[PDB]
């Protein structure tokens, strides 16, 4: 029987800062036990300043960031080239997911850029659409291995002041971009010791006021 | 959805320095039978692209009709067919994956996994993959089925990374691809020793080779192994 | 299927197709619509050209759409009757997907828009019908009386005539109808639809049909007898 | 999930959970389970939550098209029917749905649907949904009285989806509070259940069976 | 007379009345003029009001970042004629990696509007398209009537007075097409073109509407105090 | 589950001397709850009669139907319509069903009012005719009915005695079936007369 | 095109008719004069065949009268293959309405049919319409005995006695000269033949050129029975009436 | 006869040329655009005084954001009514925001040219359709059968048009008050209308951005029609 | 849903139907009225799978009050129950089949009779002086044929339902929340508020 999914692994994450946001993802494609590619851009820059990864099963990530794309051109034509903003985006990709809600996009989407009052935005989708903004959220292969790690890192969950045991939390501080980076390379790394379809380079788009910028960085070939 | 009647094994490709290479053998199995022995599986296109299909034959066949088409069609009221307005290796390929892509979607696939390899009009090489799921992938060395588990190892020690490709000659590539053929034939049960091998050059254009085939094997250590345990005989 | 552009505009910006429906109207017989203060009459004529008619089965000219609302009409009685089963059948959809009864103004609306929709789709003539529409909205006292036109154009109206010399009719309501104090009971309401009739009528016999709607779907239509004896009253007075 | 809504003197209480698991993995702990339909009606999520979302954020704009039309607030019976005949259109297909179509108007007072994409449609005064509707159950049965005051109300919605966020392994994360009035909802905050939990035990002196 | 009933009907000297009558309604349209160089295309077009209330009518639409047209006449033609060269493009990109020629972008639009010149019940499309654009072999300008003929120019005009910039054009030929890698005189001398169009009224700021496209310049359509520079 | 058994029932009929006989059981069922022992199976379009078993919502809806063909057939034919050809019109109406078909067993029974033949048929679900000289049988104890009418039956009887062979040959069937019963209706057909005779059996 | 061809025939006039329901009714004007007349325990339908031949066959002739259903009957007046098309609509109509409610159709319930299909063919479709007008005799539980009429316009109408075809304004006259509220079925008959003997264009009315019918529940107890006359049947109605 | 679709030798669409004749013979409506709002105003005209003029509808709201005035066969306009709704609610179901006015009108001139032999004829009906959004601020389009709509700062149609436009063209400056607009809606209005102007047969309505549409009550306009009075006899 | 009874006493029919409705694992609701008024003078009970139990109730009560208002005229319990069954007969070979088992009390006004009709969801139509569906029959029956007579009055008829329910209370293993009870006679409908 042909089986019209399949599984390229690979891992992203996103993060949202006060007043920037990042999206990150390996870049790394594989099925099954074999490598594909060790660089297949995985995280797209769709205009408007708006970042997007649809991980998964790469065939729909690709469909998907391909109609979104369309989208944003179409609605600058039809709208009087208005600015996409990201909560737009957000619903739109909703519709374009719930669209094919009885034969899905395999996909875990995640967009990120910045919301009409400059702060830092985040959203999330499942394969058939449903969708929420988030601060901080790990998608695909390691999800499991980075999150509870961000949950600890990002938003200081089971750590208290010292000495008031248990009574006063660690206090939420804002975090800088450059304190952000280091939180997501440590978490790819992490995840590429204990991942097997976790490895060989990391991409990281960071989406400012400024514009989008791109990092690379290594990562373990074994 | 259909199941792959007559078939094609690996199809094996890589980068060099001035442009790329692809090679396939000559088969067309039934199943375990070693049906058809003349079989050319490597279809180029123009004078700058070389597409390489494995899988089904008879989709095999289809794809190389919508390629033919498709040259007469890009022909069609185009005075600057032959030059600026001629196909390219990524015009053809984004049209194949599209196919792919549609067909899966149609839960009607074309059951095959191509390479398509090829030089553009700025001399950039283009080496890009696609199969019956309309997954595509773009590396240094690329290969279907069997060629994935074994030549990609080998080819990977020439070019690791984005890097080696210009410190890449194409006598070192050529070579390469040639060792890794002999590797499948001695290893895939599904190929055959004669192959056809592709080189799509920048500066040398498009150098198709036929009838090619798998030579200085290694044999005769065979003689001194005997039974499969404690037979001395 | 025929696709043919019956109803176009003219070089003067009319649509004849739609006015030539309003001459079917005015030959039609004569309807009237009167509003009282907790009641509305819907009053219409019947030509008494044709007598050996038998008037059990004969259409009657008032046609109930629900229990609490009613349809008359002047114009063309086939016609007439594509825009009652249409209504008819809005007014149970509606009851059915939004659990309560049309208001007056929601099935005045609905007719109104279908009769608009013959003025602009191909293959098809506009109704030669114009509808006066009155009940009362679920739980609510306050009477309504509504009317519709071949163009698709709807209004309210606290009185109104349509048909054959609906202008004379229409005259009498103007100078007879007051705003500030309507016809305060079913008697004086009724009293004055008969006497807007008589204006135009003939003979006070079988040619007038009155029918009273009332609140919380009371709906009667009165008998040849009772309005016989409305007929009686305002012509001796008359005589004076 | 666990998911209620109960009509009282005040109007509606409307309380959810914020879990959402994919198996044993938790996915969120921060999922908004209250589609706000429009300023006057709210929604619950349960089943499926993009078919609850999707279909939802759907009956808010069938809803304002009807008071463009009808230049009048649709009722609560005609708001749920909407979203029901929907979904029984799709019946068979997979959809996932259990929610509260939860609303406060003149004609109807305090009303809440409980809807289904097998195609139900209930009216009721108690609803709860979800794998942890049991345990809100409870504490909403025992506790239950027309006459509890908004603050009193707020707390025993709070209080039922705590229970059931303790028990049931897959409701947790923190509580989102709704009050419904005539003039519309009022949100009562985002609470954690970590943070409730001790708080709750402590003021309250239940779950002595927990050692805090 | 009596063959101009519709469009399926040639006269007895073998002519398209119908068609005729749509070509009519472009003389009537502003003036819009195009040009280009080897290295960019422009086009200029005059805005027109309703009156001193109103707001001055788009002339120009953006096809693709590579390509996109000036209109003359029924402006409803125009957007679904620009609509269908959107998609034309987009398919061509979205399918094939590849932007959509400007002489096939022609072909194409030439070919939908000799279906409307051919069949019963429809009618011809009632305004005229100046197409300019940059692919792969330079730069272009089209020039498209209703009645299908897409021509191929290096400058042109359409529109009511469009005559006095067509000479302009014609004598300039050898100046404009040699204004390489300069985009503002380029622009000056499709302004200078324009001008020669005009009565009574002369280009204001409102009035003014110019688009660019070139070798490192997508289609960018310039309206308002950007265009005071060329005043 | 299978269709043809859930309501359960059985009709036969017989041919005699100048007569024919059909007979059916009472019994309407959800398989071993007893629902109805009123539901005839019997049915007439003038002078021909019509048995149907099987499921019963079919039974309804083809006695439903074939009325409704054979008073239309009456308005344009300006005649009652004959038991040969009326078999036709069962067999093509069944057989349009091919790939949905009505789970029924028809039984046929009628005097030719022409020729003043003895006419009988039967089919299956599909509108496969059996026209057979003696007897047709149909229904969930059909092999009963079989066994019975292949002992039973001699040919020539006379109207009374007609009556008494088809009884028998109805009443032991059902009683060796759980499915049938809960009383029975025997019709004999004459060419200008039809005697309809309920018979007394056992209620279990 | 087309166009230039179509004689539009669901338009209205300037004076709010429309022109082929008109031109219709004037077809109908010169067909064959058919009456119904009811009475208190039967319906009565007569009808004149038109110009007849000595050659047609006449026993297993049918122009006029027609049977829908066991309960109702229909009188013809205009194209004869027009109402054939209708007749056989409205047969399945009343059939349908059986197998749906397993009772015999109402008879204004079939009325209202049959003239809501000629009511579409002037408003759309751009045919012509039905040049049909028919006199419905039928009974139901509900209303009893029943008289009613259509015409191509789609408009019906309850009648005790009636006419269609032509001369209907004498004929019309003459019935409401003559018809009373009690009337009897066997006086209804001798008015009905009475009416067309006055009204015929032929020289003398006779049995050939006649067909005739009666809805009686003079049928054995609490039923009714539709009698379609035969030739001889109506030659012996005409002699004990005192026509011939 | 002759094509729905056809071309006159000036090269004008026959039907949309005769729809605009229909427009001119509808009751007269203005719209004023400043920048703390834009105005609608329509002449109600009703045909006797028994019909109850508050259910003459001719201004009507699309979104919280946009409203429209209507002149012409008022009957026509309600399908495009429906469609600009819908447009306008599945614009913000699709993209979680209120659409741009423009791109409201584009919708709703899209349906206009759509006819042949589909609708069979043009609509008879031109629209003032108002609005704000974030981008463009407060706007004020005309909506025409022909497919085109213009951008104005200030328009009336219908049968007291080019008169009103007239004196609109002298009156109307860039620093208009709200105040200043709905006065000087209900003095043209008063010019052009063949009754005396009162507040049963005219109708005012505004769009501001903080208060959305609002079409105002017969009491609301009563005062400003008497504000009216009292300023042109103020000189 | 689970229990619906129905008898047709000498001059009315007594319909009594559960109130429980159960989702899984919980009992929702226990005060449902598994019943639709389709004329003044005919009531339907329901049983069967969720949604389109009620969806197909409304849909026949809309076709019966559509009938009403175009004949002015209330059909038969006869004609009704046959409308009914041609519904339900469509339905078993649909797409989708409508999964509703239905009992039809009427009274009819022309014959003075009470008239019950049981109608399963395969289109299976009989009149019986008294019915059920899915296991009720199972446990009532036995009863019913004990002491039923046809020329018992509303009170006796009551009386045998209390005992046809008692039974099911004791030996059914579902709790279904008690009955509501409706009579169907000559001044039309009517609720029986104390059972
Ligand atoms: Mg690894
Ligand atoms: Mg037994």
């Amino acid at each position: 029987q042909f089986n019209p999914y399949g599984d390229n692994g690979g891992t992203i994450l996103g993060i949202a800062g006060e007043d920037f946001a990042v999206l990150a993802g390996d870049t790394r494609n594989i099925t099954d036990y074999s490598i594909n590619s060790r660089y297949e851009p995985k995280v797209f820059d769709c205009g408007d300043n708006i970042v997007m990864s649809a991980n998964g099963f790469a065939a729909d990530g690709d469909a998907l960031v391909k109609r979104f794309k369309n989208s944003v051109k179409w609605y600058h034509f039809d709208h009087n080239d208005k600015k996409l903003s990201i909560n737009s985006a957000a619903r739109n990709i909703q519709h374009l997911l719930y669209g094919k809600r009885f034969f899905p996009y395999y996909v875990h989407t995640i967009i990120a850029g910045l919301d009409e009052d400059g702060k830092g935005a985040v959203y999330s989708f499942d394969p058939v659409g449903s969708y929420e903004r988030e601060q901080c959220r790990a998608g695909g292969a390691a999800a499991s291995l980075i999150m509870p790690f961000l949950d600890n890192q990002v938003n200081f969950k089971n750590q208290y002041e010292p000495g008031t045991n248990g009574k006063v939390k660690k206090p939420l501080k804002y975090l800088s971009v450059e304190e952000v980076i280091k939180l997501v390379r440590d978490s790819f790394t992490s995840a590429t010791e204990r991942h097997i379809q976790v490895g060989d380079g990391l991409e990281i788009l960071i989406v400012t006021k400024d514009g989008v910028r791109k990092e690379f960085y290594e990562l373990k070939r074994d | 959805t259909q199941q792959p009647i007559v078939t094609g094994t690996s199809v094996i490709s890589m980068k060099y320095d001035n442009g790329v290479i692809i090679a396939a053998d000559n088969l067309g199995s039934y199943g375990s039978l070693l049906r058809f022995n003349g079989v050319e599986r490597l279809i180029p296109v123009g004078d700058n692209t070389v597409v390489g299909i494995s899988g089904d034959i008879s989709d095999m066949q289809h794809i190389e009709r919508l390629l033919k088409d498709l040259v007469t069609e890009n022909a069609y009221d185009n005075p600057l067919a032959d030059a600026e307005e001629a196909l390219e290796p990524s015009y053809i390929f984004e049209y194949l994956a599209t196919v792919m892509y549609q067909r899966r979607s149609k839960m009607n696939p074309l059951w095959n996994a191509i390479i398509v390899a090829g030089v553009q009009s700025n001399g950039d090489q283009f080496l890009r993959y696609v199969n019956l799921l309309g997954v595509t992938y773009s590396s240094p060395t690329l290969a279907t089925g069997f060629g994935a588990h074994m030549a990609n190892p080998l080819l990977r020690k020439v070019v690791d990374r984005e890097s080696d490709i210009p410190k890449t000659t194409v006598q070192v590539a050529e070579e390469a691809i040639v060792n890794a053929m002999r590797v499948l034939y001695y290893r895939d049960a599904r190929s055959s020793r004669n192959f056809s091998l592709a080189i799509i050059d920048k500066n040398t254009g498009l150098t198709f080779k036929k009838n090619l085939q798998v030579e200085n094997m290694k044999w005769d250590f065979a003689k001194d192994i005997k039974g499969y345990g404690t037979q001395k005989i | 299927g025929y696709d043919r552009a019956l109803s176009i505009f003219s070089p003067d910006g009319h649509i004849f197709q739609v006015e030539y429906a309003l001459e079917a109207v005015k030959r039609g017989t004569c309807a009237v619509g009167v509003k009282g203060k907790n009641c509305v009459v819907l009053g219409c004529e019947r030509r008494s050209t044709l007598k050996l008619q038998d008037t059990r089965i004969t259409p009657s000219k008032v046609s109930k759409i629900d229990s609490h609302v009613v349809l008359s009409f002047s114009g063309l009685n086939a016609d007439s009757r594509i825009l009652i089963e249409k209504a008819r059948v809005e007014a149970q959809s509606h009851r059915l997907t939004l659990e309560d009864p049309v208001t007056v103004e929601y099935l005045t609306r609905y007719v109104a828009g279908v009769q608009q929709r013959y003025t602009q789709s191909g293959g098809v003539r506009p109704f030669g019908v114009s509808t006066l529409i009155a009940g009362f909205d679920p739980r609510d006292d306050e009477p309504k009386l509504y009317q519709t036109e071949p163009s698709g154009i709807y209004s309210s109206w606290s009185a109104q005539t349509i048909g054959r010399n609906s202008k004379t009719v229409r005259e009498f309501l103007e100078k007879n109808y007051d705003r500030k104090e309507p016809p305060a009971t079913v008697e004086e309401c009724v009293k004055l639809t008969v006497r807007s009739l008589l204006e135009v009528v003939q003979t006070g016999a079988k040619n007038i049909e009155i029918t009273v709607v009332k609140p919380d779907s009371d709906i009667v239509a009165l008998s040849s007898e009772e309005i016989n004896q409305y007929v009686t009253q305002i012509e001796q007075e008359k005589q004076e | 999930t666990t998911t209620l809504a109960f009509r009282f003197q005040g109007g509606i209480i409307v309380a959810v959970d914020s879990r959402a698991t994919a198996g044993n993995w938790v996915a969120s702990q921060t999922v908004k389970k209250v589609i706000e339909i429009n300023p006057f009606l709210l929604g619950t999520m349960a089943g499926g939550a993009v078919d609850c979302q999707f279909w939802e954020t759907w009956l808010g704009s069938q809803c304002r098209l009807h008071e463009l039309r009808e230049k009048e607030r649709i009722s609560v019976a005609a708001a749920s029917k909407i979203l029901s005949n929907l979904v029984y259109q799709y019946k068979g297909a997979g959809l996932s749905m259990g929610t509260m179509i939860c609303g406060y108007t003149r004609k109807e007072g305090p009303t809440i649907y409980y809807v289904d994409s097998d195609g139900t449609r209930l009216k009721g005064d108690i609803f709860c949904v979800g794998s942890g509707q049991t345990f809100a159950y409870g504490v909403l049965d025992s506790n239950y009285k027309w006459d509890l005051s908004v603050e009193d109300a707020l707390y025993l919605g709070k209080r039922s989806i705590l229970a059931a966020a303790h028990r049931d392994a897959y409701s947790g994360g923190s509580v989102n509070l709704y009050h419904v009035t005539e003039d519309g909802w009022i949100y009562h905050g985002n609470h954690d259940v970590g943070e409730l939990f001790w708080k709750v035990k402590e003021e309250e002196g239940s779950f002595n069976n927990v050692i805090g | 007379n009596n063959y101009d009933g519709d469009t399926v009907t040639f006269s007895p000297t073998g002519r398209l009345f119908q068609v005729e009558y749509a070509l009519e309604a472009i003389k009537q349209g502003s003036v819009t003029v195009g040009l280009r160089s080897n290295t960019h295309a422009v086009l200029v077009a005059l805005k027109r009001n309703a009156d001193e209330l109103s707001s001055y009518q788009k002339k120009i639409i953006k096809c693709d970042e590579h390509m996109g047209l000036s209109l003359a006449g029924l402006a409803p033609d125009a957007r679904v004629l620009s609509n269908y060269l959107r998609q034309q493009c987009n398919y061509s990109s979205l399918v094939f990696n590849r932007k959509l020629a400007v002489e096939r972008a022609g072909h194409l639009l030439c070919d939908k509007a000799q279906k409307n010149t051919q069949s019963y019940g429809g009618r011809p499309y009632g305004v005229g398209l100046l197409i300019i654009g940059y692919d792969k072999s330079g730069a272009h300008l089209l020039e498209f009537q209703p009645s299908g003929n897409v021509t191929e120019l290096y400058g042109t005009a359409i529109g009511a007075r469009s005559q006095g910039a067509k000479t302009y054009l014609e004598r300039t030929l050898d100046t404009f097409i040699k204004i390489d890698g300069n985009p503002d005189e380029l622009i000056k001398a499709g302004v200078e073109a324009i001008s020669q169009s005009l009565r009574d009224e002369s280009l204001t700021v409102d009035n003014l509407s110019i688009a660019i496209v070139g070798k490192d310049t997508p289609f960018t359509i310039y309206d308002g105090e950007a265009v005071a520079k060329y005043i | 589950s299978d269709p043809s058994s859930i309501n359960g029932g059985i009709v036969v009929a017989m041919t005699g001397k100048d007569c024919v006989a059909i007979a059916c059981d009472l019994r309407l069922g959800s398989q071993s709850l007893g629902v109805s022992n009123k539901f005839e199976k019997i049915f007439h379009y003038g002078h021909v009669f019509l048995g149907i078993t099987g499921l019963a919502t079919d039974v309804t809806t083809l006695n439903e139907m074939f009325r409704y063909k054979t008073n239309l057939y009456k308005l344009k034919e300006e005649r009652a319509i004959e038991p040969e050809t009326f078999t036709q019109l069962v067999s093509s109406s069944l057989y349009e069903r091919r790939f949905g078909p009505y789970f029924v067993g028809p039984v046929v029974a009628g005097i030719n009012s022409k020729s003043g033949k003895p006419f009988i048929a039967g089919f299956d679900l599909i509108g496969c005719i059996d026209e057979a000289k003696d007897f047709i049988v149909s229904g969930t104890a059909s092999d009963q009915l079989f066994g019975m009418c292949e002992s039973l039956y001699e040919p020539n009887l006379e109207p009374e005695d007609l009556f008494e062979t088809i009884s028998q040959a109805l009443l032991n069937a059902a009683d060796r079936d759980a499915l049938s019963g809960w009383g029975a209706v025997v019709y004999i057909i004459k060419k200008d007369e039809v005697v309809k005779r309920y018979l007394k059996m056992r209620q279990d | 095109g087309s166009r230039r061809y179509d004689s539009r025939t669901t338009i209205f006039s300037p004076e709010g008719r429309l022109y082929q329901v008109e031109y219709a009714l004037e077809s109908i004007s010169h067909a064959g004069t058919a009456i119904g007349i009811m009475a208190s325990d039967g319906i009565v339908l007569a009808a004149e065949r038109k110009v007849t031949s000595t050659l047609l066959e006449q026993d297993t002739s049918t122009e006029k009268l027609y049977k829908l259903n066991d309960k109702i009957a229909v009188a013809v007046a205009g194209l004869t293959a027009d109402a054939e098309i209708l007749i056989n609509t409205a047969r399945i109509h009343a059939q349908n309405y059986l197998k749906t409610y397993n009772e015999d159709i109402p008879v204004e319930i079939l009325v209202r049919r049959l003239s809501d299909i000629k009511q579409g063919y002037t408003q759309h479709g751009g045919l012509r319409p039905f040049g049909v007008s028919f006199i419905y005799a039928g009974y139901d539980d509900r209303y009893g005995y029943q008289l009613y009429t259509s015409n191509p316009s789609g408009n019906y109408t309850g009648w005790k006695a009636i006419s269609v075809g032509a001369n209907t304004s004498a004929a019309q006259t003459l019935l409401q000269m003559d018809y009373k509220d009690d009337m009897k079925v066997d006086d209804a008959i001798e008015l009905a033949l009475k009416t067309l003997s006055k009204t015929t264009d032929s020289s003398a009315l006779t049995y050939d050129r006649l067909e005739f019918a009666t809805i009686r529940k003079g049928a054995n107890d609490g039923e009714v029975y539709q009698k379609i006359f035969k030739p001889q049947e109506i030659k012996d109605i005409l002699v004990k009436t005192g026509i011939t | 006869d002759r094509g729905v679709s056809t071309f006159s030798p000036e090269g004008r669409l026959f039907q949309v040329e005769y729809s605009l004749e229909a427009i001119k013979l509808g009751s007269t409506a203005i719209g004023i655009a400043t920048k703390e709002g834009v105005v609608l105003g329509v002449e109600k005209r009703a045909t006797s005084p028994l019909l109850e003029s508050d259910s003459i509808e001719k201004i009507v709201e699309i979104d919280r954001h946009i409203g429209c005035a209507m002149s012409g066969l008022t009957a026509d306009a309600r399908s495009m009514i429906e469609h600009a709704r819908t447009a306008a609610v599945t614009h913000n179901l699709y993209y979680d925001e209120d659409i741009n006015v423009e791109s409201l009108t584009q919708s709703v001139c899209d349906l206009a040219l759509r006819f042949g032999e589909l609708m069979s004829r043009p609509f008879g009906v031109a629209l003032l359709i108002a609005g704000h959004d974030a981008d463009d601020g407060y706007q004020l389009f005309h909506a025409e059968p022909s497919g085109t709509f213009y951008r104005y700062n200030a328009k009336a149609i219908g049968s007291g048009s080019e008169g009103a436009q007239a004196e609109l063209l002298n009156e109307w400056h860039s620093s208009l008050t709200l105040k200043e607009a709905e006065l000087l809606v209900l003095k043209i209005l008063k010019q052009v209308m063949e009754e005396k102007l009162d507040e049963n047969n005219a109708q005012l309505s505004c769009i501001t951005k903080q208060d959305g549409f609002k079409i105002y009550d017969n009491e609301k306009t009563a005062e400003l029609i008497k504000e009216l009075k009292e300023k042109e006899a103020a000189e | 849903m689970d229990i619906i009874l129905g008898i047709r006493v000498q001059d009315s029919v007594i319909l009594a139907s559960s109130k429980a409705v159960t989702r899984g694992i919980s009992v929702l609701k226990d005060s449902d009225d598994k019943t639709r008024q389709l004329s003044p003078h005919t009531l339907m009970s329901f049983a069967g799978e969720a949604g389109d139990t009620v969806q197909f109730a409304e849909y026949i009560q809309a076709n019966i009050q559509l009938y009403s208002i175009r004949e002015d005229y209330e059909l038969s319990p006869q004609a009704v129950s046959s409308f009914v069954r041609q519904e339900l007969a469509k339905s078993i070979r649909s797409r989708r089949p409508y999964q509703v088992n239905v009992l039809i009390g009427g009274y009819d006004k022309k014959k003075n009779k009470p008239e019950l009709y049981q109608i399963d969801y395969l289109g299976t139509k009989v009149e019986l002086p008294y019915g059920a569906h899915g296991y009720s029959g199972f446990y009532t029956f036995s009863l019913l044929d004990h002491h039923y007579r046809p020329d018992m009055t509303t009170e006796e008829g009551l009386d045998l339902l209390k005992l046809c329910v008692q039974e099911l209370e004791k030996r059914m293993p579902m709790d279904f929340k008690g009955v509501i009870v409706k009579i169907v006679d000559k001044d039309g409908i009517r609720q029986v508020d104390d059972f």
